[PDB]
């Protein structure tokens, strides 16, 4: 028999025992495994279905958008300036934090795929001839030194990684191992920063992912231009640990687990179906 | 609505305790930045982007704020630490920002003497009237202040000048003058100065007269 | 069978009407190989002195109650030479067993959810404010959950059917969990291996888990009848070492 | 270093070729082939094994 | 270093067009925002206008628009902050602030009042005492228009406890006091003077001070 | 020089392919694992769990614990009905949000049997028996406990095991059915009758209740993946 392959079905017929599958005690913690074998009358059924989607790898294996983030070629405040900045972590968007949430810890490799659009700013004119556009997406580590402003030495990149693009091809890719101090991430932390129980309480304390800095490589256009640079994370080779209930309330901050209150379920209107 | 500055009017602290700052905006932000506008140049840039740096600023200098609120806190403050601090905030009708949040260095405080000097013959020759009295070296800032004549009390054209903070004892010195006429001057014998404040019980008094030269 | 034993140093449980015993997720503890280390020091091991049964305060239960967490190893950090090691050292490790216990007669009718949920991480009441660690765990006391929605300022949300983490109350059964149903049930045993992503962990920063005593369905009887249920907890550490001796702490 | 797996099809020329083309095992592509499970752990977490014919007390 | 600083301006004849000029040359050229910050004796903080030199993209405030040109001139490295059919509200300190991302390079700032006035001469008024081991002194300058002044003690030799006050001005006109502290070795021993110059005005009173 | 050729599908982002690609962190060295209790490796390891259902969902219970407690009582005469859903474990309001109904709301396929655990939570000195039946879908919902007597029931005796268990068996013509419900993939209706009454001594309160718990057997399977329909946000979470 392979493996992920669900159990099949024995035939069964009439009993009078004194075995009880059905009868049970919840109060000790343990799930019944009673099967349709034990409390009617079955045929042999042989089962073909496997389990392959329901894997974590499957489960947790699909590119999902964590951040989108904003540069323009000409600064007209901040933001938008000609440059943009972003701490990494997976907790703004809420299709893939939710995702994420449903194990306590976790251990993975991750892909990163970047899609940079860009398109053209209000103007009272739009006329010009414009070469290819050139960006660079410079991952900084924790600690390091970050760009001051637009035409900084911390551009030169001789030991933190990046990545040169340009416009109109295939959009940029690049793995990362798995870059904890501890045995695994973390998703939540019930304690504090500080050994006195102040400061930061939460899981804030123990993301240290460092920045991922954007900009654009072109030193000027002839009208300015806005950009937007999109971040897809893919995790692989996942392990996960300890699961949890699943996140009902809506998400209101990237820092916290906080929440407004909200019913367990959706109302009806009586508890018994009515009709013949 | 919409009007927006710092929270704190004027505050007041010594060289070792704690200054923790608190702002208002009119509108939302994600980044902020505070500085500190010392008494005779421009003001310095001290924090951007919330917390990241500046040139000349210790490592004692800290700083947040989002949205609506600011905080630039300072762990421990030195005797370098006595400037103003305003916000920023880049729009799309930049809100604007507070006008700074003044502070002076804490002591013992300090109570004044007063001496008048009366109006000389130059003065009324040309026809002119002040009769003056200079309240130096006090601490802290409010004094109430009171003009009478004869036993009846004036207040019209009066003045408070206001010296700023020291650099070597770190108090205040304020002049209280009153502008006369030249018969103004001439129907009244006493001029008094009285400097009320908490340090002393009664304030301190100083008279002459007319009948004198 | 219905009755058990449970011998930790120089203490003693017996029970007459035991469920049975949840064994974490299928582990037993047991003390950390040599494959699994970081810190380099020899780790102090009190076999005997540490690892034995401490007894918290008691609980009312009433008709109107939403329930009860404390939060471990903060709970435990006035009892005995546990806490006096916690003080003393920079890591510990440890596991437990938790016997929370509640006796009615055949008269009265009631039924908790016993869980031991890893780090809890709670919400705040006042969402936009941080809040207090007195709020969330005090040395020995229980904290409450209510059963409307908390408005306090500095504290966290306590409506028991989101059980203070966002989630429904319902779905706290993938945790190790026992339930004390007063038709058929005496009290509740749960034995928690150490769970977390590292080794050895400061025992005063960081909450382990949270063990919530949530009643599902309420406590109503006879007015003739007893009306004073407490409900008592027990818990023991199991396999504590501690590494990184120091001065007494915590700051 | 030419691994030949077995590709996923249906039930009632399956095979597949792949080299490793980077030094790093955090290039390599994803493992969706990996099917095993054990729900004991959460299911059945008890000290004394539960028959289930038995009475459960 | 980024060089040098501003300009300021004194009360012209109305009706022309007033202009300033900042020099900030620590450029850099010429991909920037010249922020000009603007602050009242009451110490509040507004913005007057910016421009782009790429484009020539100028931005202004709504108190100083109509009108505040500011066209860009990359060869002067020049950046004006001066609004055509403005009012005597103007009295202010004016800041030309090159970009970085927050308000990085400020300037010093250059006071100019506009109105209608005349240069008035300064009056430097006896101020002596009819007692201790000490005195105090003093010489009123009362009624100067336009706001320079100078504090000037013995040609700087007694310049210690000079007290600086303010001028706060009634009818139009500027009002401070200047004192020094004198001890009763030098009084009334030695002569003690002191002078208040106006350069706008260029007139020079000296005054020696004689106790009566 | 190779001659190559380039197929269809070059320069594209699919956001579900296995592609290789060069490491940003070039020969890292990883911390070892340790072991960690409680490793999931399928998401059915989670949904063959039990958790308790919130029947008694009907405003304004939603907002309290009252939504789980399903009362029983005496009553005055035999065969009423205790409660009634319809078996839509991804659909229906009342399974939806159970820790079976949050796993096949990231699925649009579904395929297995199903278990049903109640749970009598009474006082010791109570008595009662009930009937727990399932309908299949063709002739629509029962309106007696004779027309649900001829379904596929059980018949629960309250005693010293508290518990008993209703298995919902596997009955379609499809392999799979739909998450979100349609009128092709129906799967039927579950009720609880009154086989005889509550008979209780006397000083014991009338009102009871019942907990009722959901999971899934050994043959449960689910497909097509895809997002789901609980979670939103407008902008981005600062
Ligand atoms: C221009 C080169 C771009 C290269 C991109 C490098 C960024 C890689 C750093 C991120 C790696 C760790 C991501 C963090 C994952 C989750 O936040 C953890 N579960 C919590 O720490």
């Amino acid at each position: 028999r392979a493996v992920g392959r669900v159990a099949d079905t024995v035939a069964s017929g009439p009993v009078n025992t004194e075995q009880i599958p059905a009868l049970t005690a919840v109060e000790t913690g343990h799930t019944s495994q009673v099967v349709p074998s034990d409390t009617m009358q079955t045929r042999h059924v042989i089962n073909y279905h496997t389990r392959s989607e329901s894997s974590i790898e499957n489960f947790m294996g699909r590119a999902a958008c964590v951040y989108i983030a904003q540069y323009a070629t000409e600064k007209v405040n901040d933001e938008l300036d000609r440059y943009t900045n972003w701490e990494i972590t997976t907790r703004q968007v809420a299709q893939l934090r939710r995702k994420l949430e449903m194990f306590t810890y976790m251990r993975f490799d991750l892909e990163i795929t970047f899609v940079i659009t860009s398109s053209q700013r209000t103007s009272t004119t739009y006329a010009s001839d414009s070469p290819p556009l050139t960006h660079q997406v410079m991952y900084v580590p924790p600690g390091g030194p970050i760009p001051k402003s637009y035409e900084d030495f911390a551009w030169q990149t001789s030991t933190n990684p990046s990545v040169f693009w340009t416009e109109g091809n295939a959009p940029p890719r690049m793995s990362i191992p798995f870059m904890s101090v501890g045995n695994a991430y973390c998703n939540f932390y019930d304690g504090w920063s500080h050994f006195s129980q102040s400061g930061v309480y939460g899981y804030t304390t123990l993301n240290n992912m460092g920045h991922l800095y954007f900009r654009h490589v072109n030193k000027s256009t002839a009208y300015p231009v806005n950009s937007v640079a999109r971040v897809y994370f893919k995790p692989k080779h996942v392990k996960a640990w300890v699961p949890r209930a699943p996140r009902l309330c809506p998400y209101l901050k990237a820092r916290n687990v906080n929440f407004n209150v909200q019913g367990v379920t959706e109302s009806r209107n009586k508890i018994t179906l009515d009709r013949s | 609505d919409i009007e927006l500055t710092q929270s704190p009017a004027i505050m007041s602290a010594s060289p070792g305790e704690k200054v923790t700052m608190t702002c208002s905006a009119s509108s939302s932000l994600r980044y902020m930045h505070w500085y500190q506008q010392k008494s005779g140049t421009s003001p310095k840039r001290w924090i951007y982007d919330t917390y990241n740096l500046a040139s000349g600023v210790p490592v004692r200098f800290s700083g947040s704020g989002s949205g609506t609120s600011y905080s630039l806190t300072i762990s421990s403050m030195e005797a370098e630490d006595a400037a103003t601090y305003y916000c920023q905030q880049w729009s799309s009708n930049p809100p604007t920002f507070g006008a700074g949040t003044k502070l002076e260095l804490k002591r013992a405080d300090a109570a004044p003497t007063v001496s008048i000097f009366p109006p000389s013959s130059e003065q009324l020759t040309s026809g002119g009237a002040s009769v003056v009295c200079f309240l130096n070296n006090f601490y802290p800032k409010d004094i109430n202040v009171k003009w009478k004549i004869d036993g009846s009390e004036r207040q019209n054209g009066v003045l408070n000048s206001w010296t700023d903070q020291d650099s070597k004892d770190s108090t205040y010195s304020m002049s209280s003058t009153l502008t006369l006429t030249k018969d103004e001057y001439e129907r009244h014998n006493s001029y008094t100065c009285e400097a009320t404040h908490k340090t002393s019980t009664s304030p301190i008094v100083k008279s002459f007269n007319r009948n004198e030269c | 069978d219905r009755v058990r034993s449970i011998t930790l140093g120089n203490s003693t449980i017996t029970t007459q009407e035991c469920a049975n015993v949840v064994v974490g997720y299928g582990v037993w503890p047991t003390y950390l190989s040599d494959h699994e280390a970081t810190a380099v020091d020899q780790p102090t091991q009190p076999d005997v002195a540490t690892c034995r049964f401490y007894t918290l305060e008691s609980v009312k239960w009433e008709s109107s109650s939403a329930g009860w967490w404390w939060k471990f190893p903060e709970a435990l950090s006035d009892m005995g030479l546990f806490g006096q090691n916690m003080q003393y050292h920079y890591l510990g490790r440890t596991g437990y067993t938790i016997h929370v216990q509640c006796n009615a007669s055949k008269f009265h009718q009631g039924c908790l959810l016993v869980v031991c949920v890893p780090e809890a991480e709670m919400g705040a009441a006042t969402t936009d404010h941080a809040f207090n660690h007195t709020k969330l765990s005090n040395i020995g006391q229980a904290m409450e959950f209510s059963a409307k929605k908390s408005t306090d300022q500095t504290g966290p949300q306590t409506a028991v059917h989101n059980a203070g983490m966002g989630v429904a109350v319902g779905n706290l059964t993938i945790f190790p969990h026992q339930w004390i149903n007063l038709r058929t049930n005496n009290s509740a045993t749960i034995v928690m291996p150490y769970i977390n992503s590292v080794p050895m962990d400061n025992m005063y920063r960081h909450y382990n888990f949270t063990l919530m005593v949530i009643p599902f369905a309420k406590l109503e009887h006879s007015p003739q009848a007893s009306t004073y249920v407490p409900i008592t907890v027990t818990v023991a550490p199991m396999c504590a070492e501690y590494n990184g001796l120091r001065l007494a702490g915590h700051q | 270093g030419a691994q030949v797996s077995t590709q996923k099809t249906g039930a009632h020329i399956i095979h597949y070729t792949n080299i490793n083309y980077y030094k790093d095992s955090a290039s390599n592509s994803l493992n969706r082939q990996d099917f095993t499970q054990d729900p004991s752990k959460f299911t059945e977490p008890v000290k004394d094994v539960m028959i289930k014919t038995l009475p459960a007390l | 270093q980024v060089q040098l600083q501003q300009s300021g301006s004194e009360l012209v004849r109305p009706g022309a067009s007033v202009k300033l000029s900042c020099r900030a040359s620590g450029y850099t050229f010429t991909t920037y925002w010249m922020h000009w910050v603007k602050q009242r004796p009451g110490q509040g903080l507004e913005w007057i206008g910016n421009i782009y030199p790429h484009s020539g993209n100028t931005n202004y405030d709504e108190r100083f628009k109509s009108k505040a040109t500011l066209t860009v001139d990359t060869s002067s490295s020049t950046a004006y902050m001066q609004l055509s059919s403005l009012t005597s509200e103007d009295s202010a300190v004016y800041y030309c602030t090159r970009d970085l991302r927050g308000f990085a390079y400020w300037g010093q700032g250059t006071t100019v009042t506009v109105s209608s006035p005349k240069t008035t001469p300064p009056s430097v008024y006896p101020l002596a005492p009819a007692a201790a081991s000490m005195v105090t002194l003093g010489c009123l300058v009362k009624g100067y228009f336009p706001e320079p002044v100078t504090v000037t003690w013995n040609s700087g030799s007694l310049s210690s406890g000079v007290h600086t006050f303010p001028a706060v001005l009634q009818s139009d006109l500027y009002t401070l006091s200047s004192s020094v502290t004198v001890p009763s070795s030098t009084w009334p021993s030695e002569t003690v003077t002191c002078n208040v110059a106006h350069p706008a005005s260029s007139t020079k009173v000296d005054k020696k001070i004689v106790p009566r | 020089g190779l001659p190559t050729m380039n197929t269809p599908g070059s320069t594209q982002f699919l956001t579900s392919d296995d592609f290789q690609s060069p490491s940003a962190m070039p020969q890292f060295d990883v911390t070892p694992e340790i072991q960690i209790p409680g490793q999931v490796r399928n998401l059915m390891e989670i949904a063959e769990v039990d958790s308790v259902v919130p029947v008694n969902n009907t405003e304004g219970h939603v907002n309290s614990m009252e939504a789980y407690r399903i009362p029983v009582r005496p009553q005055t005469s035999s065969g009423e009905q205790v409660f009634g859903f319809q078996l839509q474990p991804g659909h229906d309001s009342v399974l939806k949000h159970t820790l079976l109904g949050e796993i096949l709301n990231y699925y649009a396929n579904w395929s297995g049997s199903m278990k049903l655990t109640f749970m009598y939570c009474g006082a010791a000195m109570a008595t009662g028996k009930f009937l727990i039946a399932y309908s299949p879908p063709g002739a629509g919902v029962p309106g007696s406990r004779r027309d649900a007597m001829l379904g596929t029931h059980v018949i629960w005796d309250v005693g010293l095991q508290s518990s008993c268990v209703l298995c919902v068996p596997w009955i379609s013509q499809t392999n799979y059915r739909y998450v979100t419900s349609d009128a092709y993939t129906d799967a039927g209706y579950i009720t609880c009758w009154y086989q005889t009454s509550i008979v209780t001594p006397p000083d014991i309160p009338t009102t009871s209740t019942i907990l009722c718990f959901v999971s899934a057997c050994n043959d449960f399977s689910v497909r097509l993946l895809r997002d789901t329909p609980f979670i939103t946000q407008q902008a981005l979470f600062q």
